[PDB]
């Protein structure tokens, strides 16, 4: 029971044709999914289905040809699951996260573009043995923490650690000094990189301190955005 | 051992 974004519409039948995309990942089990579901709002039929990723910065790539062996019919909408791993090549793109995607059919070819939402690349074992967690900490220097502020947000100690777990943030340890508890947590993305995070939970205080220690830190300003969305749904 | 430094390590951090 993993955090899921609502089917965003990532290519709109005006764009390709009258099929239109729309779109989401999911991550179960540590399984990358690419949720979709088409639309012919054409007056063709629609046969011949691939769907290529471009190069990015997670090696993410499909895993499978396309699941679709019918025409798809005028006005037959239909469920996809794209497989997804990350062996695939990389580039740095920018944004970090941003997928270049083409889809073809019979019709034509139709580039369009979704963000891959981190979260999704938190792999299982992503929980930093604690010896590991404290010695990594101190080592990251500093000038290499960044800090972000989770506005309004307001559930508890409790239901802050249990969401970023069914998320693969896990907590390390919660502490609590001058009334303020301080969970201490750990993620780790598909590629490898750590992320190190303390949440720090105010009484009263609107906001949720969020600071991020990380080998690479220009991951750090996603880790916040997804953190975010998770403790807003 | 390690329960303390997250205590000692915590309270520094505040």
């Amino acid at each position: 029971g993993g955090y899921v974004a609502p089917k965003a519409v990532w290519l709109p039948a005006v764009k390709a044709k009258g099929l239109e995309i729309s779109g989401t990942f999911t991550h179960r089990q540590g399984h990358i999914y690419m949720e979709m579901n088409f639309t012919n709002k054409a007056l063709q039929h629609m046969t011949d289905f691939a769907i290529q990723f471009n190069k990015n910065s997670f090696g993410v790539i499909p895993s499978t040809p396309l699941a679709i062996h019918t025409p798809l019919m005028p006005n037959q909408s239909i469920d996809v699951s794209l497989p997804l791993n990350t062996l695939g090549p990389v580039m740095k793109m920018e944004p970090l996260n941003n997928l270049q995607v083409a889809v073809k059919n019979n019709i034509d070819v139709f580039y369009f573009s979704c963000l891959i939402p981190l979260n999704v690349l938190f792999v299982e074992d992503g929980k930093m043995e604690r010896q590991v967690f404290l010695a990594t900490w101190k080592d990251i220097p500093n000038e290499n923490e960044l800090q972000f502020q989770i506005k309004e947000c307001h559930l508890n100690a409790d239901t802050v650690s249990s969401k970023l777990q069914n998320n693969n943030v896990y907590t390390i340890a919660k502490r609590n000094v001058e009334g303020q508890d301080m969970l201490y947590q750990s993620l780790k993305l598909t590629n490898g990189i750590w992320i190190l995070a303390e949440l720090r939970i105010q009484p009263g205080n609107p906001n949720y301190t969020l600071s991020l220690k990380c080998r690479a830190p220009e991951v750090s300003q996603y880790i916040y955005q997804v953190y975010d969305s998770i403790l807003k749904n | 051992d390690d329960d303390i430094v997250f205590e000692d390590f915590a309270r520094q951090r505040l």
